[PDB]
């Protein structure tokens, strides 16, 4: 699923960023929500204020693993099945307060954070033992800016950019069984 | 069989380990054409008559893996004018996965092997590019 | 090559009955002509009145092509059962047999004329040879045969 | 030059895969196609006859027909330009373009792959229609059955269910359905294909004797001979081979015999079209077409022409279908739609055959009311017996 | 008609969700409405709020199947028809709830949906006899997003996009009739 | 009559089994001119007369379907030097499906089938071409 | 090893004091193609052999640091017909930071060093550019 990945994103963040500032009395410094309903930039929900708020902004599919085989062997017989898709994520890390220098620490600490880990999984980053996501960052240019801010409202605040590789996602259920080659008569 | 097909479903038998291509192209076939006119034809332009044949070669594009180093290898079976020569299949799927439109290839070997770029701004994956000569092409549709 | 002469002399009356007999069983002669050395003289197998299956080149030829056909179906031992297999067979067993015709062991005009491979659910196999793990292939092929008598006519020209 | 053109045959070639079972027939339906699965090809000789005649050969979307060039007399009658009083004989392909084709059209299962089918104006069945098939055998008592015949009794046909090694003095109505009147195609068509080359074996092989081989074709008319003698060596009574070849002669139907007995009866074949499925002959015969079948009359030094429509109709296979399941499912023995059979917790399947239709009309219910895809037409399981006998078709449906 | 097409595929995802996610009570989790018109995003309607929705956006013409024959042989005489018109239908899901993670849940199984099943048809997805619809998934870049949820209203909530291929429409209605060729005078 | 006419509604009789083409672009005619001029001439540029005739291959493209392999049927009909040729006729219609521009080719044969390429990140249909010879175009308007 | 790669994790060993280059191009191998027909064959197109290799130059970019002038100490050792020869390795880095890819050139000398250009309205870094002559080329992966 998609909450997994973000799930581990966020308890991970929250570990890091509340390990190095004990000040902020042990709260929730890191929610999952949409920055664009928020009241300050127009929107109608009011909760949304003094946290980093994380947001799901697009989904491209992988162009290098299509045509992957549909079928399977196993016990001299084939298994068929269609195969998984996958999806590259683009995550945005806003960080919104009535401060305006918290926000830039904060900033700080997401950017340093994503530079110590290179590999999110349980077996590194503990805090569903089959994810494995290798962020990268992002730097736009002003149009691109201008895009992304376009379609989420039209107001800044500090923010940055994050892209999650690889989620593959499918169906549990097979499609059709076969038998394989055993015997051949030439003429 | 009623609607027309569309042109990212396929797969590539090349008689190499792996497989998952993103691009092939360079599918055609030609002949030439000889002119002829003599002195008192009532038409002042030519008559055309059928020639030789002419293929072209077939270009292939994948992404990089650790561990495969197909490419590589089949390029390096080269002796002096000797060359491992593969039958290559090429075919086009559809929605339930069953071959419609198949290209038969005869006697290809690698002339051509390209590797990726290196850009230390590039938010791409990195990709592979083959170039490939043969003696025929055969095409079958239904 | 190092040889003086036969021990026997074979006439052409006698190369008669060695040649055809009604049982089919053929003999090949080795005969000394003048000036041209000690030639072998006959082609034929023991089974000269099969119209198949006369002349020795045509089976080895046939031999021949079955084991490299054999040779090249056999990777494919254990694996699915379906049309994508039969397709990749049957590229493998044209292109063996086109290469064939290019150098002038088959008749025909093009290779259309020359062989004819067969392999398929509505060509040689049912669901039940599905099931059981059967693969049928049918391949023909037509291949060219030799000239052994050559007769001459003379005449006196009107004048 | 005035050149006036009428129609002289209709060919018509029926599937219950489209069309189901009518409770009378009468014609196709105005969206009847088959212009996909089905082709009928003329072939060479066919070709130049038909030049010959002056006639001239036309697909359709059901079939095919043919138009003849008459002239236009006062009576009504058409004359031909030329009065046809010989005999004469067209041949056509009949070629499959739909894969999956031998999954939906109740075949025989058992291997054969040296064998073709055959139809011609030479089988009688003159009943509500002009069938090109062979009239099917009728219902006895005391008889051997296979999974899939069809047979006729009491003004209806019946498809068989299971093996019967023996039969009833009633039908077993456990083991065949009831249809309405109509012929199929069967395994009375089945005739054994040959080319070029032939070993022929005769018996007690007598070197005292000799023998002399000839062919005969549909009009009786011999074609071919040759004879073969014995040698002086051989043992009297064992067998001895010999090499017929038949390289000069056009594809049809054949008898071979040998001094004035039947020895075979084939289909020969120049493999012009190897891939062919079936053979389609029609004659021109005063002698040897009955006249319910006929297609020209002859009268005041003349012919004249009389339009027909000849049919063959395939029937479509039936199987016992079976849903399988990743999960398991909750329904029960008790709370299931009588029509089926639980096999275990993941598994139930129909008890009786149903028929593969592109458009079947209803669809089954589950235990909880809710409709479920039909199967489909890319796989069949056939299932052997111990004495290696066919005794179920499934078909699976994933869920 | 267009309803049609909508129907099936809200019936049998519908079907889909509600056999894996037993816990919702069996109401209803999918919808055919507008999205602009939702309150939280600045419209008037205020009962869109805690669905999937599904929303047509595009309709494009099938360039490949113009200048298709616009008479039929019956009976030896001709029918004079005007061909029909194939459409390309786009289909947005959008998932609106007032928790941001069930959103996330319900587009990972409508992923997966569509991953399982490649032809939607009355006699496969049974839940007019006459449909055939081949969906495919569309992935976008920020510019396409730009332009996408510009003409929807400006703001994004989590989405999908895939195209339905051929839809086919026309009237009942006949257009002339006329005779084939059977006699030809040459000088 | 009174309305300029558009161009997306046409037709193609080839001798093929099937319709419906998406692209037909390649109707053009021309005539040499040759150049003279003598050295007592008042005007110092050249007289003009004309020459020889010029006509230009023909190119199609339509979409692909199952079981239609029809421009490779023509295409493979060729021997050493002869090949099957046809009588090309193409015809622009308009809103009541009346002919009223017609193209007469004569004598035309293929010279050039392309196949479609193949992509794993497009969605478009595939598209095939031809490109014919011919000896000789004629135009027909009202 | 399930994942394809990336192409922005890169290094270079040049003999060179520094590194962190910007750009790296150039990584081909070639064969040409000899054909062949004798007059009584019967298809009507050409046979194909391999025949001699083929490299291409290297090139390099990156930006310029205060007091590094090492570009111009290599192409700056050359006499009439000598020069400093090197090996060149190339390898691509992953996550964890492991070789996976390896590029090895045999000889090389630089054959062309080309210096920014300036300009009063430039917003962007110096950049310097390098092209390597070589004789060879391997590929190394898994």
């Amino acid at each position: 699923m998609i909450s997994d990945a973000m799930r581990l994103i966020q308890v991970a963040l929250q570990r890091y960023i509340l390990e190095f500032e004990p000040e902020l009395g042990l709260s929730q410094v890191v929610i999952i929500e949409n920055i664009a309903m928020a009241e300050e930039l127009g929107g109608q929900n009011n909760q949304i204020n003094g946290h980093v708020v994380m947001s799901l902004v697009n989904l491209q599919e992988e162009t290098t693993l299509k045509n992957s085989p549909h079928y399977r062997l196993d016990n001299g017989r084939t298994i068929y099945q269609n195969p998984p898709v996958n999806l590259n994520l683009f995550i945005l890390f806003s960080a919104l307060h009535n401060q305006y220098e918290t926000s830039l620490r904060l900033l700080s600490r997401v950017v340093e954070f994503f530079q110590w880990q290179k590999e999110l999984s349980f077996t590194t980053t503990p805090g569903s033992r089959d994810l494995r996501i290798l962020p990268d960052l992002y730097s736009l240019t002003f149009e691109q800016l201008n895009h992304l801010w376009g379609a989420l409202g039209g107001k800044q605040v500090p923010f940055v950019l994050y892209r999650a590789r690889i989620l593959s996602l499918e169906a549990p259920k097979r499609q059709a069984e076969g038998s394989t080659i055993t015997e051949i008569y030439i003429n | 069989a009623e609607y027309p097909l569309p042109k990212f479903h396929f797969q590539v038998d090349w008689g190499g380990s792996r497989l998952g291509f993103t691009e092939v192209s360079g599918l055609d076939v030609e002949t030439e054409v000889i002119e002829y006119r003599e002195g008192n034809l009532p038409q002042y332009h030519k008559l055309k008559m059928p020639g030789m044949q002419k293929f072209s070669n077939i270009t292939m594009k994948r992404g990089t893996f650790q561990g495969d180093n197909d490419f590589y290898k089949w390029w390096n079976t080269v002796a002096l004018n000797t060359i491992e020569r593969r039958d290559l299949t090429i075919s086009l799927l559809n929605e339930k996965h069953e071959p419609v439109v198949v290209w038969k290839v005869n006697r290809a070997w690698p002339t051509k092997v390209q590797s990726t770029d290196l850009k230390g701004d590039g938010n791409e994956v990195a990709i592979e590019s083959i170039e490939v000569a043969h003696e025929g092409l055969t095409i079958q549709n239904g | 090559s190092s040889v003086i002469k036969p021990v026997l002399k074979i006439t052409n009356e006698q190369q008669n009955n060695l040649n055809v007999h009604p049982t089919g069983k053929s003999i090949n002669a080795i005969r000394a002509f003048t000036g041209k050395g000690t030639l072998i003289w006959g082609a034929r197998t023991l089974a000269g009145n099969d119209n198949e299956w006369r002349y020795v080149s045509v089976r080895r030829f046939f031999n021949m092509a079955e084991e490299s056909i054999k040779k090249g179906s056999e990777p494919f031992v254990f694996e699915p059962n379906d049309a994508n297999t039969w397709t990749k067979v049957k590229a493998m067993i044209e292109n063996f047999l086109t290469l064939q015709w290019r150098a002038g062991a088959l008749a025909g005009a093009k290779p259309e004329q020359a062989f004819y491979v067969k392999i398929g659910l509505n060509e040689t196999m049912t669901a039940l040879d599905i099931l059981e793990g059967r693969m049928i292939v049918e391949i023909g092929m037509a291949v060219v045969r030799p000239a052994e008598f050559i007769i001459l006519k003379f005449s006196h020209k009107m004048q | 030059m005035k050149i006036l053109y009428k129609k002289i045959l209709n060919l018509e070639l029926w599937h219950d895969f489209y069309l189901g079972q009518p409770n009378t027939p009468g014609s196709l339906p105005n969206n009847y196609d088959i212009s996909r699965t089905l082709a009928l090809v003329p072939t060479q000789e066919c070709l130049r006859v038909l030049a010959n005649l002056r006639w001239v050969f036309r697909p359709q979307l059901y079939g095919a027909s043919l138009f003849a060039n008459v002239n236009a007399a006062p009576s009504g009658q058409f004359p031909t330009i030329f009065p046809i009083d010989r005999v004469y004989r067209l041949t056509f392909w009949l070629v499959v373009s739909d894969r999956y084709f031998a999954n939906f059209t109740n075949l025989s299962l058992i291997n054969s792959r040296n064998q073709i089918y055959y139809f011609s104006n030479l089988s009688g069945n003159e009943g509500h229609a002009l069938f090109l098939t062979q009239p099917l055998s009728a219902y006895t008592t005391n008889n051997e059955y296979q999974l899939g015949q069809l047979v006729t009794h009491a003004d209806k046909t019946l498809e068989s269910l299971t093996y019967q090694g023996n039969a009833t003095n009633i039908p077993n109505p456990s083991d065949w359905d009831s249809l309405p009147a109509s012929q199929y195609v069967s395994e009375l068509d089945h005739l054994p294909r040959q080319g070029t080359y032939r070993t022929q074996v005769i018996t007690n092989a007598n070197p005292d004797n000799t023998y002399n081989f000839t062919l005969v074709n549909t009009n009786e008319q011999e074609s071919w001979a040759i004879d073969v003698i014995v040698p002086d060596t051989h043992k009297s009574g064992e067998p001895f081979s010999t090499s017929l070849n038949f390289v000069g002669q056009t594809p049809g139907h054949y008898r071979l015999l040998e001094n004035d007995t039947q020895v075979a009866e084939f289909v020969l074949v120049d493999n012009s079209l190897p891939e062919a499925f079936a053979l389609v002959e029609v004659i021109l015969n005063p002698e040897l077409v009955p006249s319910a079948f006929s297609l020209l009359q002859a009268s005041a030094g003349q012919t004249f022409i009389q339009p027909k429509t000849y049919v063959i109709r395939f029937k479509n296979r039936a199987t016992r279908w079976r849903y399988r399941y990743e999960q398991p499912h909750g329904c029960s023995a008790a709370n299931l739609p009588s029509y089926f059979n639980l096999i275990d917790t993941h598994t139930y399947a129909t008890a009786r055959p149903i028929g593969l239709r592109q458009r079947p009309d209803s669809l089954l219910n589950d235990c909880q009311d809710r409709p479920l895809p039909a199967p489909s037409i890319t796989l069949i399981q056939p299932e052997t017996d111990g004495s290696q006998r066919i005794a179920r078709i499934f078909s699976d449906i994933y869920l």
